C-alpha cells in the first residue's frame, strides 16, 4: 500500500514532483488507474517517461500498451526534402503563365540594356522564373529579331556574367540536340556567339550530331 | 497556447536552462569522480535533467515556430498593403503621364 | 582535454598566430565550438565574415556559421554576408537560400530575390462597369488555374466571358518605375486598354494556356476546334499590332514550336 | 502517418542529440563519454541560444514590418496628395 500511499501524497517544486513520480513510475516496471486518479502535463510525463524506458523488452512493451489506454522512412524523407529545400523554379513554359508572358512581351517591345536587366530580374523575383529558361527565351528572341545583334550580345555578356560560363554552350547543345532525332537562325545564332567568343568551339562541337 | 506565450514573455528561461545544465554538469562529474544505491539515484536525477532538456527544447521549437508563422502573417499583410500603394502610384504616374 | 578547448579559445582570440599555435578530429570539434561561440558573442555585441574567412582559409563549419548568421541577422548584414557569399565562389547553401526565400515578401526585395535566384543557379462620378471588369479579371483567375477548365460550369462560364472580352478587344481597334505584376485599376480601368502592350500579355497567356491544352485531361472535338479558331483570331489580333505585327507574331510562332520541344522534359 | 510527419518540425537534431547523450549514458573510456556528453550540452545551450535570438529576430521584424506599415499608410497620404495633384 505504500505505493498508492506515494501516489496519493505526490515552477520548480511542482517539475521536481513529477519528475519524481515519473522516476517512480520507471523503477516499478495497475498504475494507468493512479494515473487517471488524478493531466495533460501527466501525459506529457508519461510519454518522456515511455520514451526513456524504450531508450533504457516485453514487459516494457506490456506496460506502454497497458498505458496507451520501413517506407515510413522514405515517405519522411521525401517530406522534408520537398518541404525544406525544394528547387521550385518553375521551369517549363506554363506554370508561370504571367512571368513568361510579361517577359517575351517585354523582349518583343519597340526598340540601355541595363534597364531590361534589372526589369528581368524584377521578374524572375517575383514570378520565380528559372534563369537558364529565361536566357533561353532571351536567345530564341535574339534568333527571331536578327536586325539588333549589338544589343542583345550586350545584354547576354551582362546576363552571363552572373552565371556560369557552360550555361550557354549546354543551352545551345540541348537546342540542337532537339532537331537531331536545323534551321538557319539556329546556325547563325551559335554562328554569332562563337565569333564574339562567349562560347568556346569545344563543347559546341561535341554537341553536334555526325 | 496561451500559456506559451505567457511563458514566452515572462532570459528566466535561459537562466533556468543552464542551471539545470550546470546541474547535469554536477551529477557528470559526481559520476567521473566515483554506491549502487547513488548510482541509481544520480542516474535517476539526470534522466529527470534529460526530460527536462527535452520538454523545453520541444517548447522552444513550437514558440519559434509560432513566431515565425506570425511574422509571415504581417509580411503577407505589408505586402498586400504595399501592392495597393504601388496600385495608387501608377495611377498617379500614368495620370501625370497622360496629362 | 576541457583545458584544450580553454587553449583554442585563447589562441583563437591575425591568421598566422593561430595557425602557429594549433601545431585530432575532437580538437577540430572543439576549435568548431570556439568558432560558434565567438560568433555568438559577435552577433549579441562585418568581423563575422573575417572569421568565417579565417577558417575557410585554414581549411565544413563556415557553412553551418553563415546559416546560424543568417537566421540571426534580418536584413541589412543579411545582404552584406550574402553578397560576400557571392563572392566567395553544400546542401546548407542550398537551405540558406531557401529560408531566405520563404523569408522575404517579393514586395521590396524582388531585385534581392532575382540575385539569390540566379546564385542558385550559378549552383549547379465615373460610370464603370464593373461587371466588364469582373469578367476580365475572372478570366485572369482562370489564367492563374489551368486545371479550371475541365468542368462544365466552368468551362461555359469561360467561354462566354472570353468571347465578351475578346468582342470588346477586337471592336475597340486601337490602330495607332517598374509594374512587375497586375494592377488591378478598379478607377483607372481605361490605360491599361491603350497599352498594346497589355494586350500582348492577355493574348500570349492565351497562347500559352491553348498550347498546354493541346499538349481524363481530355476535351472535347466542339471545344478543340473553337480552340483552334480561337488561335487564328488570337493570331489576326496580334498582326493587328502597329509596330511589326507578323515580325513579333512569327517569333511568338517560333517560341511557342521550341515549347513542343521543351515539353519533352529533357530530364537526360 | 503525414500529420505526425508535418508535426516532427532543427528539432530532428535536439531529438538526436537527447538520444545519444541517452544512449552513451545508458552505456556508461568514461572520460570521454563525460566529455562526449559535455559536447552535446554545449551544442544544446549553442541551439537554446540561437532560438531565442531566432525569437528575437522575429520581433524585431514584427517591429520593423509595424513601421512599414505606417509608412504605407503615409505613401496613401501621398497618393492622395498626388490625386489631388492629378
Amino acid at each position: 500500500k505504500n505505493w498508492e500511499k506515494s501516489g496519493r501524497g505526490e515552477s520548480s517544486t511542482y517539475r521536481d514532483f513529477q519528475q519524481a513520480l515519473y522516476e517512480l513510475s520507471y523503477h516499478v516496471i495497475d498504475i494507468s488507474e493512479f494515473r487517471e486518479d488524478m493531466i495533460l502535463a501527466d501525459v506529457f510525463c508519461i510519454l518522456d517517461i515511455e520514451t526513456n524506458c524504450l531508450e533504457e523488452f516485453t514487459q516494457l512493451v506490456l506496460a506502454c500498451l497497458y498505458l496507451v489506454s520501413q517506407q515510413f522512412n522514405q515517405k519522411s524523407v521525401k517530406i522534408k526534402t520537398k518541404l525544406f529545400y525544394k528547387q521550385q523554379k518553375f521551369n517549363l513554359l506554363r506554370e508561370e503563365n504571367e512571368g513568361y508572358a510579361k517577359l517575351i512581351a517585354e523582349l518583343g517591345q519597340d526598340l540601355t540594356s541595363d534597364l531590361i536587366l534589372e526589369n528581368i530580374k524584377s521578374l524572375i523575383g517575383c514570378f520565380n522564373l528559372d534563369p537558364n529558361r529565361v536566357l533561353d527565351v532571351i536567345l530564341e528572341v535574339f534568333e527571331c529579331r536578327p536586325e539588333h545583334d549589338d544589343f542583345f550580345i550586350s545584354l547576354l555578356e551582362s546576363y552571363m556574367s552572373m552565371c556560369e560560363p557552360q550555361t550557354l554552350c549546354h543551352i545551345l547543345g540541348f537546342k540542337f540536340k532537339f532537331y537531331q532525332e536545323t534551321p538557319s537562325s539556329l546556325y547563325r545564332v551559335a554562328a554569332v556567339l562563337l565569333q564574339f567568343n562567349l562560347i568556346d568551339l569545344d563543347d559546341l562541337y561535341v554537341h553536334l550530331l555526325p | 497556447s496561451e500559456e506559451a506565450e505567457v511563458d514566452l514573455r515572462d532570459y528566466e528561461l535561459y537562466k533556468y536552462t543552464c542551471q539545470e545544465l550546470q546541474r547535469l554538469m554536477a551529477e557528470i562529474q559526481d559520476l567521473k569522480s566515483r554506491v549502487a544505491i547513488e548510482i541509481e539515484e544520480r542516474r535517476i536525477q539526470s534522466c529527470v535533467h534529460f526530460m527536462t532538456l527535452k520538454k523545453l527544447n520541444r517548447l522552444a521549437h513550437i514558440r519559434l515556430k509560432k513566431g515565425r508563422d506570425q511574422t509571415h502573417e504581417a509580411k503577407q499583410k505589408v505586402d498586400a498593403y504595399h501592392l495597393q500603394l504601388q496600385n495608387l502610384l501608377y495611377e498617379v504616374m500614368h495620370l501625370q503621364k497622360e496629362i | 582535454l576541457p583545458e584544450a578547448r580553454t587553449r583554442f579559445t585563447k589562441s583563437t582570440r591575425n591568421i598566422k598566430p593561430l595557425l602557429s599555435t594549433f601545431s585530432e578530429n575532437e580538437k577540430k570539434c572543439t576549435l568548431d565550438q570556439a568558432f560558434r561561440g565567438i560568433l555568438e558573442e559577435e552577433i549579441i555585441n562585418n568581423v563575422l565574415a573575417i572569421i568565417s574567412l579565417a577558417i575557410g582559409g585554414v581549411t565544413s563549419t563556415p557553412f553551418v556559421l553563415l546559416g546560424d548568421v543568417l537566421d540571426c541577422l534580418p536584413l541589412d548584414q543579411c545582404d552584406t554576408i550574402f553578397t560576400f557569399v557571392e563572392k566567395n565562389v553544400k546542401n546548407y547553401l542550398l537551405r540558406m537560400c531557401n529560408d531566405l526565400l520563404r523569408r522575404l515578401s517579393k514586395s521590396q526585395n524582388t531585385v534581392f530575390c532575382g540575385r539569390i535566384q540566379l546564385f542558385l543557379a550559378r549552383l549547379f462620378s465615373i460610370p464603370i462597369d464593373y461587371n466588364l471588369y469582373r469578367k476580365f479579371w475572372s478570366l485572369q483567375d482562370y489564367f492563374r488555374n489551368p486545371v479550371q477548365c475541365y468542368e462544365k460550369i466552368s468551362w461555359k462560364t469561360f467561354l462566354k466571358y472570353s468571347e465578351e472580352v475578346l468582342a470588346v478587344f477586337k471592336s475597340y481597334k486601337l490602330d495607332d518605375v517598374y509594374f512587375a505584376k497586375f494592377l488591378t485599376s478598379e478607377k483607372l480601368m481605361d490605360l491599361q486598354l491603350s497599352d498594346s502592350n497589355f494586350r500582348r500579355h492577355i493574348l500570349l497567356q492565351y497562347l500559352i494556356l491553348f498550347q498546354y491544352l493541346k499538349g481524363n485531361y481530355v476535351l472535347t472535338d466542339e471545344q478543340s476546334l473553337w480552340i483552334e479558331d480561337t488561335t487564328k483570331s488570337v493570331y489576326q489580333l496580334l498582326s493587328e499590332n502597329p509596330p511589326d505585327g507578323e515580325r513579333f507574331s512569327k517569333m511568338v510562332e517560333h517560341i511557342l514550336n521550341t515549347e513542343e520541344n521543351w515539353n519533352s522534359w529533357k530530364n537526360e | 502517418d503525414d500529420e505526425v510527419i508535418r508535426k516532427r518540425l532543427d528539432d530532428r537534431r535536439i531529438n538526436l542529440l537527447v538520444k545519444s547523450f541517452i544512449k552513451w549514458c545508458n552505456s556508461g573510456e568514461g572520460y570521454s563519454q563525460y566529455q562526449r556528453m559535455l559536447s552535446t550540452l554545449s551544442q544544446c545551450e549553442f541551439s537554446m541560444g540561437k532560438t531565442l535570438l531566432v525569437y528575437d529576430m522575429n520581433l524585431r521584424e514584427m517591429e520593423n514590418y509595424e513601421k512599414i506599415y505606417k509608412e504605407i499608410e503615409c505613401s496613401i497620404a501621398g497618393a492622395h496628395e498626388k490625386i489631388a495633384e492629378c
